């Protein structure tokens, strides 16, 4: 059994069927360099059935700069490197059966043992005997997938290997779509039009398959090829001989598994499948698979990585890459500056470019053993290139060991960059795996551990749970309902002790602004988001924006991510961002016409909150606006108007006294939800009622529904009776014990209940699809009476006293299962679905949609973290507007785009002067410069004349509001009132638009210091 | 007619300007000067403001300055605090042959964080201690039931729009709509008793109602207890239409007379004639007791 408290997230990405094949398999890995350890990491935390890995060396004080389980004492004892962090590996999860080897490998090793893996990955190895392995792999019945990988300096290498022949069972991920049918013909090929409205957002050659379709009952069931004629239009091929079309139908995507062919290893260095991830140089892949080849023929030939500034190594290796080049089949140009900055980061490590390509590499092995998405073919390149050329050409000492565990790092970047990351300060907002992942990065960058100016600050309002765990690799169960960031920052010294660093539990907000001030903002160098939501992010970007900070972002959802940079002066905002708001569903849609299982979902969701929350708030409240029963009486009997009063008084002689009658009034609510309005709809609605042109009302995409008879040998009824009983017992403070749930004892106390007989009625229908919620319809004084007799009958009753005026109210719980939300919201969700003959669904996807559950995994998170830390690096660098590059990807395909970022435009204001939205104008004064004065200053140094002046909330000077010429003539602290917090204040000015009548064009906010 | 043009020529010059209405202190917290309704809200509002919504204001305050309504049948006075426009309030006489003729209303009037994304808060200030409904879309509490505030159901042509719709269009759908001769069948479901006896009977009985709430309140009551915002103005007004009031009243007392022999409307209009014979009574003192500002 899936433990799905700790793998929902991941069950919402993968699917059920892959995880229970992935409980059967066992995956091999060698070479345990920082790369290797990642995808232990990454595929310990997906939950494999078993992993073996091997390593033949031990450990050393250079490791520990790309390794976070290693300890100074590891390094002493000599141990083996893989047998001594196996245990910390099996902290992170006990259910993968994770085993350990030495056994040497060279060319007479024997491979035969292999064939208990189904997927075996390579790191740290020589080319030849991957050669031959790979031979092996795919020798093998069933061929045993092949992924190799490697990271040299700032340079990367990924290749996939699966045999001849492998099948993708499912392309990607996205779900079938189905589609209504407004036209079809009777033609060879037949013609189909879908709905005039609704895109048909499909592609010649898919398959597809028929259901509900009047005229042709043939094709019910039925599966044709489509060959797509408009974005509203196909053919299906043949349909000259079916009956004649009448109405209605739908369409259902039919998904098929696809064969993926793969060449050797061998067959691959000439000719390589590789993936393409910037435009703007579709060749330089290819020149760095000559350069990386190069690079191996050198280890080959001399043992050894090129030195460092080694003009021989280079040269050496600039003769190789050019004769590789000529034996290549297109034989490129050999670019000599990356053949240079290979030679010159040959011996170098960079772990974030190993957290991207170990994150993409995790993501091919669960494809590998899953066939859930389509998968590499056959090569993907990542590279850190951008960072070195904006360093011109520095010298060797700048990259010369040192002795300490920065020295990898140091023969990439240099150690005035990593001295420059140590004095950095960091704000970081989300602890989320992102955040996690950016933590561990840090630590193992030595970012921040400058003993004098670097400090990192985290916070985060939330404690860990337990389905956290999944993809929160710092956290133990043993931290479950513990601070994130305490926890985090606690494990992450472990670590790196020399790291400094502050945490938080607070919720960045604008209520939290007072200890995060301007001066806070302005002691940080770099902001990193990791939000969930979108008003958040906007909110740390305007903060930024004002305080003139670089802000790093980045979004992750299933397998596709983004990176978001912005810089000042040089990019756009987040802001700047202005997407198209979502569509919700109809409210006719959702209360009345739902063709979908999502809106039906909806409604339950929503009926939950009104039942359970809203209109237990409002009678909490109405109780706290006025103090007795008796009083409203008293009110109303004098015709007094109060609000919800009727509601309550509703509630109040609907209030059950012990489980029996909470169980009866389940049932009632049963009986009204799922056979009286059907009946109600229907009387107002025939099946055969027709529109003006004669057309059926109850056509496409309007399903009649039809009344549903109560069973509680049902087991739909039974739980949706049972949650509802809990929920409204709960509600009404009623006691319980799980007997009384007992469907016999339930069957007893329903043996005695009447089941009220149904009555229509003449209600309007609100058919309109741009409909919303309206006000009430006015209430009849025969409710008000009722009313008023009823909460009479209650206080004659003593069922006035405060207990009476309460009851509790529900927050939407959605991962424990006692609670009984997601239950119930299920059961009456394939309650409706039968209702309107809506396939039902099952309790996880309901609990993924009505939780609004972002689907998440370890492999998107640690791609997009290493990428993260690339563009921080870059902007530590302070390099030029062309090296930052923003990025999207989507595993699935799998893609990755780079672009750069957008550059920031200027607002022409008036007269040709323009401005940014990194700008902020400044004015300098004294205490009696005036109003006047400050106009003539703004003309006179931007030479434009201000129209309108506003003290933040409060207005300024309007020239048209009536006296303010007078103003002009008052100092600026007279008219300010300013406390003496500050030497200056900010305004906002706006200025005539070059046609009147038009609104006043805004200007950038401006500040205006009290002093020279 | 020397009395209109004098109406017009002198509360034009009334009808627009601005007034301090809350007083600040040494802190930065707000001390209201006079009643309004949206204490908690407004002292609880975020400062950070948009500047789109300021700026929207402004290009606003042109019209809304410019072009107001101004006839012996109706007109608006417009009040914001002299430091803040988000700070709104409102003053609105009855049109003529109406039911609230001549009767002055308060209003309270707050523009969101968000305006013109949404529409401005709306709120009537001479409900007389929430006593009456006085009109079907407005409560007693004095919420406003305008589709063009999303708080009537309406189509979305009805709805707020923060593109087009403004302020002045809202100002003049409060007499357009609210302000009418005809307010009993603008009940949903009474538009379908319009023309019936029944119907017409009780339409009646609410516009009875009606009268001599609004002449307790919306005159008496106005003029014994003035509003600081517009003391001399409201005092003006009615030294200058006076003349007209003293037969609205005497018009208004014949027609209850007729409707009072009724057996199931004429009842009440009894009680309701009492009231409006006692209210007249004193308004008609309170008429000898105005002076001219
Ligand atoms: O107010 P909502 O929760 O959105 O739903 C209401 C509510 O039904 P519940 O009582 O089951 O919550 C109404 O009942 P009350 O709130 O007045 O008790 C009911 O009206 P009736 O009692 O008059 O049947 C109405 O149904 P309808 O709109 O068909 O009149 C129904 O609406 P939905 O369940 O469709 O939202
Ligand atoms: N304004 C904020 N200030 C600080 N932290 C925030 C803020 N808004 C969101 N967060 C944090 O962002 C994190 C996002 O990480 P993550 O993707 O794990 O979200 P989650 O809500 O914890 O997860 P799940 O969706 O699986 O329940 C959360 O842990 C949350 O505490």
């Amino acid at each position: 059994e899936i433990d799905d408290a700790l793998y929902s997230r991941q069950r919402y990405v993968l699917g059920d069927t892959a995880m229970q094949k992935m409980a059967k398999s066992h995956v091999f890995l060698s070479g345990m360099g920082g790369l290797g350890l990642e995808i232990a990491k990454n595929l310990v935390l997906a939950g494999i059935k078993a992993v073996t890995i091997h390593d033949t060396e031990k450990c050393q004080a250079w490791d520990l700069g790309t390794n976070f389980f290693l300890s100074e004492d590891d390094v002493v004892n000599k141990r083996n490197r893989a047998e001594a962090v196996l245990k910390h590996i099996a902290e992170l999860n006990p259910y993968v059966h994770v085993t350990s080897s030495s056994v040497p490998f060279n060319e007479t090793t024997d491979l035969s043992f292999l064939d208990k893996y189904q997927c075996v990955v390579l790191t740290e190895m020589k080319l030849p005997l991957q050669k031959k392995i790979n031979d092996f792999c795919r020798s093998q019945c069933p061929p045993i997938k092949f992924i190799s990988a490697d990271v040299h300096g700032i340079w990367s290498r990924l290749f996939c290997d699966f045999g001849d022949e492998f099948e993708v069972l499912d392309t990607t991920g996205e779900e079938p779509k189905e589609i209504f049918i407004s036209n079809i013909t009777q033609a060879n090929p037949g013609i189909v039009t879908c709905l005039e409205n609704h895109p048909h957002k499909l592609e010649t050659g898919q398959f597809l398959t028929f259901r509900e379709i009047n005229g042709m009952t043939g094709l019910n069931g039925s599966i044709q090829q489509i060959t797509v004629i408009s974005p509203f239009s196909f053919s299906i091929g043949d349909t000259t001989e079916l009956e004649p079309y009448l109405h209605g139908g739908i369409a259902v995507q039919v998904k098929t598994p696809k064969t993926v062919f793969f060449e050797s290893l061998e067959r691959q260095l000439k000719h390589p499948k590789c993936l393409i991830v910037d435009f703007s140089n579709p060749e330089a892949p290819l020149e760095i698979h000559t350069a990386m080849l190069a690079l191996d023929q050198f280890q080959e030939k001399y043992s050894r990585k090129p030195n460092v500034g080694c003009q021989q190594d280079s040269e050496e290796l600039l003769k190789l890459a050019t004769s590789i080049s000529e034996t290549l089949e297109e034989k490129p140009d050999v670019n000599a500056d990356i053949v240079h900055w290979l030679s010159w980061t040959a011996q170098g490590f960079l772990s974030p470019l190993a957290a991207a390509v170990g994150g993409v590499a995790s993501q091919e092995v669960l494809k590998a053993v899953t066939g859930k998405f389509s998968p590499l073919c056959q090569w993907l390149y990542l590279e850190a290139a951008d960072i070195v050329e904006s360093l011109g050409k520095p010298e060797c000492e700048e990259f010369l060991p040192r002795g300490d565990r920065y020295d990898a790092l140091r023969a990439c970047i240099g150690d005035t960059l990593c001295q420059k990351l140590q004095n950095l300060n960091i704000f970081l907002v989300g602890c989320g795996a992102i955040g996690c992942e950016m933590l561990k990065n840090f630590a193992l960058l030595g970012v921040g551990t400058s003993k004098e100016k670097g400090m990192i600050t985290v916070t985060d309002p939330d404690l860990i749970e337990k389905s956290n765990l999944n993809r929160q690799f710092l956290f133990r169960p043993h931290h479950i309902q513990k601070p994130k960031s305490y926890t985090a920052a606690d494990a992450t010294l472990k670590i790196n002790s020399q790291i400094k660093i502050d945490a938080h539990l607070n919720k960045v907000c604008p209520t939290t602004e007072t200890i995060y001030n301007d001066e806070f903002y302005t002691k940080q160098d770099v902001i990193i988001t990791a939000l969930d939501n979108v008003e958040a992010r906007r909110y740390v970007d305007s903060r930024c924006l004002a305080n003139l900070r670089p802000l790093l972002d980045s979004g992750t959802m299933g397998t596709k991510g983004h990176t978001e940079v912005i810089v000042p002066h040089l990019t756009e905002s987040y802001n700047s961002h202005r997407d198209p708001p979502e569509e919700e569903i109809p409210f006719s849609t959702l209360k009345s016409f739902p063709a979908a299982i999502e809106h039906t979902i909806q409604w339950a969701r929503d009926k939950f909150e009104s039942s359970f929350s809203h209109k237990p708030s409002l009678f909490n409240k109405f109780w706290q606006t006025y103090s007795s029963a008796e009083e409203v009486l008293q009110k109303i009997q004098s015709g007094h108007s109060l609000e919800g009063c009727f509601q309550v008084i509703k509630l109040l002689s609907r209030r059950p006294r012990n489980w029996s009658q909470c169980v009866e009034l389940a049932r009632l609510k049963f009986e009204k939800y799922f056979n009286h309005k059907a009946l109600q709809l229907l009387h107002c609605f025939p099946l055969d009622i027709r529109l003006k042109d004669g057309s059926l009302f109850w056509q496409s995409p309007k399903r009649p529904p039809s009344p549903i008879k109560f069973d509680l040998n049902e087991p739909l009824h039974l739980s949706f009776l049972q949650n509802a009983a809990k929920l409204y017992a709960t509600v009404y403070c009623i006691p319980f014990a799980e007997e009384d749930l007992s469907a016999d004892a339930l069957l007893n106390i329903l043996s005695e209940v009447k089941i009220q007989e149904f009555k229509p009625s003449n209600k309007v229908v609100q058919t309109d699809e741009t409909a919303r919620k309206p006000d009430h319809v006015p209430i009849s004084s025969e409710d008000e009476r009722n009313a008023i007799f009823q909460l009479e009958k209650a206080i004659l009753s003593n069922e006035a006293t405060k207990s009476d005026l309460q009851m509790a109210v529900l927050s939407f719980e959605k991962d424990d299962d006692h609670n009984g939300h997601i239950d119930f919201i299920t059961a009456a969700s394939n309650l409706r679905a039968k209702m309107y003959s809506i396939e039902p669904a099952d309790r996880f996807k309901t609990k993924r949609i009505a939780g609004k559950i972002i689907p998440a995994i370890a492999t998107t998170t640690a791609t997009v973290s290493g990428l993260v830390a690339l563009e921080m690096i870059k902007v530590t660098g302070g390099y030029p507007f062309e090296a930052y590059k923003n990025c999207f990807l989507n595993l699935a395909i799998p893609i990755v785009v780079f672009t750069e970022t957008t550059e920031v435009r200027k607002t022409k204001i008036r007269n040709g002067i323009s401005f940014t939205i990194w700008d902020r104008w400044t004015v300098h004064g004294k205490e009696d410069f005036t109003l006047l004065d400050f106009i003539n200053a703004v003309k006179e140094k931007y030479g434009i004349e201000p129209t309108m002046v506003v003290q933040g909330v409060k207005m300024l000077y309007v020239p048209v509001m009536p006296g303010h010429a007078k103003r002009l003539k008052l100092t600026m602290h007279k008219l300010v009132k300013p406390t003496t917090e500050k030497k200056y204040v900010d305004l906002t000015v706006s200025f005539a638009p070059d046609i009147d009548g038009d609104e006043d064009l805004p200007g950038p906010p401006v500040r205006y210091y009290f002093s020279h | 007619k020397s009395l209109e043009e004098k109406y017009v020529a002198v509360m034009k010059k009334l009808q627009f300007d601005t007034f301090e209405m809350v007083s600040e202190d040494e802190d930065g917290k707000l001390g209201f000067k006079v009643n309004y309704h949206y204490m908690s809200q407004v002292k609880n509002a975020n400062d950070a403001n948009s500047a789109a919504r300021a700026r929207r204001l402004a290009q606003e305050a042109v019209t809304l300055s410019t072009s107001l309504p101004l006839s012996s049948s109706s007109s608006v006075f417009v009040r914001c605090d002299e430091e803040r426009l988000d700070i709104m309030k409102v003053l609105i006489t009855g049109p003529a042959d109406t039911p609230y003729a001549n009767g002055c209303f308060e209003f309270d009037v707050y523009f969101p964080q968000d305006y013109p994304s949404s529409p401005p808060l709306v709120n009537l200030e001479t409900t007389g201690g929430h006593s009456v409904r006085f009109n079907p879309n407005l409560y007693n509490d004095g919420k406003v039931c305008l589709s063009i505030l999303n708080t009537w159901h309406g189509r979305p042509e009805e709805k707020w729009n923060p593109q087009t719709s403004s302020f002045l269009q809202v100002l003049v759908s409060v007499q357009s709509l609210i302000l009418v001769a005809e307010p009993y069948f603008n009940e949903p479901g009474y538009e379908r008793s319009r023309g019936t006896p029944s119907g017409t009977q009780s339409s009646r009985e609410y516009d009875g109602n009606i009268r001599q709430a609004t002449v307790k309140w919306a005159m008496l009551e106005q003029i014994r207890n003035p509003s600081p915002c517009f003391k001399e103005v409201i005092h003006k007004h009615f030294y200058l239409k006076r003349v007209e009031i003293m037969a609205q009243c005497e018009e208004w007392i014949a027609d209850i007379q007729q409707y009072s022999s009724d057996k199931r409307v004429g009842r009440t209009m009894s009680h309701h004639a009492a009231a409006l014979k006692r209210h007249t009574a004193q308004l008609r003192e309170e008429l000898l007791k105005l002076p001219c500002p």
